[PDB]
C-alpha cells in the first residue's frame, strides 16, 4: 500500500 | 467545495472541567485534519494533526482529537482544562498533496474560569495619583459583571490577573465616572454581587 | 515559526498606499495572507506556492500580493479603505495544511483625521483598605479618550516592564457607544504585595503607546497634532 | 527467504501549459503488481496481477486517493525545483521517488528506502539509519534542511518499519 508524502521539496 | 463548521464561537468552562470542542467538515476527498490554537495576542499554531491510520490523534498537554469518517467530524477533547488553555481554537481541513485546498473553521474562543480557592469579594476605592476609580475584586469566577444603566458610568468586564510568584489569581472589574456623587457603594449597583461583598470605610 | 511581518503596527488614511512585508527564512513552499476580524474568524486574502506565483484567496478585493522570492510575500493595499482596518497574519507552509504564523500586523485606516485623539493616562494608587484586608496592593491605570482604537498598555516597575500580577482589558470601552467616531477607554491592573507597594523606593509607571498620525500627515486644527506617541502616568511606592 | 516491496513515482512536466504526467508503479520482489497513470482516462490504481484481485473496493479507493494526493504533491515539487535550479516554465522535467522495504528471511526489515532523483540525477536520500538524509548538491541541501527541521525522517521510518513490512507480508500471502 502506497504512502502519502508530506513535506515538499 | 470545502468547508469547516464549528458550532460555538464562544465557550466558557470552569478550570478542572473536561473539554470538547466540536468540528464538522465537508470535503469530497480524503483529507488531512488539524486543530490550531491561538493564544492571546499571538498567531495560530498547530495543536493536533491527523494524516491517516489511527483515528485518534494526540498532542501536547493532554489534547486529542478523533477523526470520524462516518460523521465527517474531528472533535477535540481534553480531560481537564486550566486557565492557561484560554485561547481561540480553530479546526481545519486540507486536501492531501497541495496547499491550495485548505479551510479553517470560524474558531471557538475558550474561556477557562480560574478556580478561586479563597474568595474575598470586595469593592475598594482608589485615589488618583496625579479623580477616583472603584475596584471590584477577589470574587469567585461565577460572579458576572454587568454594564451600568448609566451612560456616564464606565464599567469594564471581569479580568484575571496572576501573581505568578505567589501562585495566586484574582478577578477584578473597574468602574469610574466623571460625574460628581459617583459612589463605590452603588458603583456596581446593577450587577449581581455576593451578599458578603466587603465594603470598607 | 520563522515568519516575521512588518510593520507590526500601521495607521493610514483612506486612499493611502500600504505595504505589509512577510519574510520566512526557512524557504517554505506556500505563503498565505489572512485578515482576522471579530465575527468573521480568519479570512484568506491571497496565497502563493512559489516565487512569481499568486493565487487569489476568498477576499482579494482591494488587495494585491507579490511573491518576489521564496522567502518574501508582500501584501499591498492600493487605495486603503476603512473596511481594511484589521489584524493581518502571514503564514508559511512546508506541508499540506501545515502552517506557521507570523506575529500579526495591526492596521487601522482612518476616514477622518480630525477624530484622532491620543489617550489621557492616569494611575490610581492602591486603597489602604485593600492593603490591610488582603496584604496585597492593586494599582489601576486608565487610558481614556483615545481614537483610533490602537493602543498598547504596559506596566513598568523600577524602569523594567513586568507582566506578572498584570491584567489589561482585552477590549476597550466606547466612551460614546452611540457615536461611530466614539473615542475609547481602557483599564489595567497591576497587583503587588502590600510590602512591595509600601516601599517608597519602588517606582511604578503605566505606559500607553498610541498609534495615530505620522510626521507626514498634515494637521490644520489648533490642538496639538495627535501623532503616534507614548503617554504615561507614574507613582512612587507609599509606606 | 527475503522479500521486498517498492513503489516508483514519476512526475514529468509536459511542454507549454501541460499538466505533468504522474505515474506510480508498485513492485513486489521486483515484479510489478499495481499501477496508476494520470494519462489514463479513469485514473486509479489497477492490479497488474490476478492475485491482487482479492483486494476489495475499499482498498482500491483508498490507495487511489493516495495517488490523487501524490499528483498534487509532485506538481508543487516540480514548480519548486525550477526555482531551486533557476529554470524556465515551458520545459520538460522529471522528479522520481523510490521508497519501500527490503525484508530479511527472519521477517525483519533489512533496509528501508525513501529517495528522489531529478532529471536522472540523484537528489536526496534517506540513509540506512532511517534517521539522516544524504543531500547530493546545493538544492538538495535546502530540502534536507527543511526535512530535518520538520522531523520528516520519523514519519517515513514509521511507515517503513510498520505498514510497509506488514503490507508486503499480506501481498505475499497470496500465492
Amino acid at each position: 500500500s502506497p504512502l502519502d508524502s508530506l513535506w515538499w521539496i | 467545495a470545502q468547508s469547516v463548521t464549528q458550532p460555538d464561537a464562544r465557550v466558557t468552562v470552569s478550570e478542572g472541567a473536561s473539554l470538547q470542542l466540536r468540528c464538522k467538515y465537508s470535503y469530497s476527498a480524503t483529507p488531512y485534519l488539524f486543530w490550531y490554537v491561538q493564544y492571546p495576542r499571538q498567531g495560530l499554531q498547530m495543536l493536533l494533526k491527523y494524516y491517516s491510520g489511527d483515528p485518534v490523534v494526540q498532542g501536547v498537554n493532554g489534547f486529542e482529537a478523533e477523526f470520524s469518517k462516518s460523521d465527517s467530524s474531528f472533535h477535540l477533547r481534553k480531560a481537564s482544562v486550566h486557565w492557561s488553555d484560554s485561547a481561540v481554537y480553530f479546526c481545519a481541513v486540507s486536501a492531501k498533496g497541495t496547499g491550495s485546498k485548505l479551510s479553517f473553521g470560524k474558531g471557538a474562543k475558550l474561556t477557562v474560569s480560574p478556580n478561586i480557592q479563597n474568595p474575598d469579594p470586595a469593592v475598594y476605592q482608589l485615589r488618583d495619583s496625579k479623580k477616583s476609580v472603584c475596584l471590584f475584586t477577589d470574587f469567585d469566577s461565577q460572579t458576572n459583571v454587568s454594564q451600568s444603566k448609566d451612560s456616564d458610568v464606565y464599567i469594564t468586564d471581569k479580568c484575571v490577573l496572576d501573581m505568578r510568584s505567589m501562585d495566586f489569581k484574582s478577578n477584578s472589574a473597574v468602574a469610574w465616572s466623571n460625574k460628581s456623587d459617583f459612589a463605590c457603594a452603588n458603583a456596581f449597583n446593577n450587577s449581581i454581587i455576593p451578599e458578603d461583598t466587603f465594603f470598607p470605610s | 515559526a520563522a515568519v516575521t511581518q512588518s510593520p507590526r503596527n500601521k495607521v493610514t488614511v483612506t486612499g493611502g498606499n500600504v505595504t505589509l512585508s512577510c519574510r520566512q527564512t526557512n524557504s517554505h513552499n506556500y505563503m498565505y495572507w489572512y485578515r482576522q476580524d471579530t465575527g468573521h474568524g480568519l479570512r484568506l486574502i491571497h496565497y502563493s506556492y512559489g516565487a512569481g506565483n499568486l493565487q487569489i484567496g476568498d477576499v482579494p478585493d482591494g488587495y494585491k500580493a507579490t511573491r518576489t522570492t521564496q522567502e518574501d510575500f508582500f501584501l499591498l493595499l492600493e487605495l486603503a479603505s476603512p473596511s481594511q482596518t484589521s489584524l493581518y497574519f502571514c503564514a508559511s507552509s512546508d506541508a499540506p495544511g501545515q502552517l506557521y504564523f507570523g506575529e500579526g500586523s495591526k492596521l487601522t485606516v482612518l476616514e477622518d483625521l480630525k477624530n484622532v485623539f491620543p489617550p489621557e493616562v492616569a494611575v490610581f494608587e492602591p486603597s489602604e483598605a485593600e492593603i490591610s484586608h488582603t496584604q496585597k496592593a492593586t494599582l489601576v491605570c486608565l487610558a481614556t479618550g483615545f481614537y483610533p482604537d490602537h493602543v498598547e498598555l504596559s506596566w513598568w516597575v523600577n524602569g523594567k516592564e513586568v507582566h506578572s500580577g498584570v491584567c489589561t482589558d482585552p477590549q476597550p470601552l466606547k466612551e460614546q457607544p452611540a457615536l461611530n467616531d466614539s473615542r475609547y477607554a481602557l483599564s489595567s491592573r497591576l497587583r503587588v504585595s502590600a510590602t512591595f507597594w509600601q516601599n517608597p523606593r519602588n517606582h511604578f509607571r503605566c505606559q500607553v503607546q498610541f498609534y495615530g498620525l505620522s510626521e507626514n500627515d498634515e494637521w490644520t486644527q489648533d490642538r496639538a497634532k495627535p501623532v503616534t506617541q507614548i503617554v504615561s502616568a507614574e507613582a512612587w511606592g507609599r509606606a | 527467504g527475503p522479500h521486498s516491496m517498492r513503489y516508483y513515482e514519476t512526475a514529468t512536466s509536459r511542454r507549454g501549459l501541460g499538466e505533468p504526467r504522474y505515474t506510480s508503479v508498485g513492485y513486489v520482489d521486483d515484479k510489478e503488481f499495481v499501477r496508476f497513470d494520470s494519462d489514463a482516462e479513469n485514473p486509479r490504481y489497477e492490479p497488474q496481477v490476478p492475485w491482487m484481485e482479492q483486494e476489495g473496493p475499499e482498498y482500491w479507493e483508498r490507495i487511489t486517493q493516495v495517488a490523487k494526493g501524490q499528483e498534487q504533491w509532485f506538481r508543487v515539487n516540480l514548480r519548486t525545483l525550477l526555482g531551486y535550479y533557476n529554470q524556465s516554465a515551458g520545459g520538460t522535467h522529471t522528479l522520481q521517488r523510490m521508497y519501500g522495504c527490503d525484508v530479511g528471511s527472519d521477517g525483519r526489515l533489512l533496509r528501508g528506502y525513501e529517495q528522489f532523483a531529478y532529471d536522472g540525477c540523484d537528489y536526496i536520500a534517506l540513509n540506512e539509519d532511517l534517521r539522516t538524509w544524504t543531500a547530493a548538491d546545493m538544492a538538495a541541501q535546502i530540502t534536507r534542511r527543511k526535512w530535518e527541521q520538520a522531523g520528516a525522517a520519523e514519519y517515513y521510518r514509521a511507515y517503513l518499519e510498520g505498514e510497509c513490512v506488514e503490507w508486503l507480508h499480506r501481498y505475499l500471502k497470496n500465492g
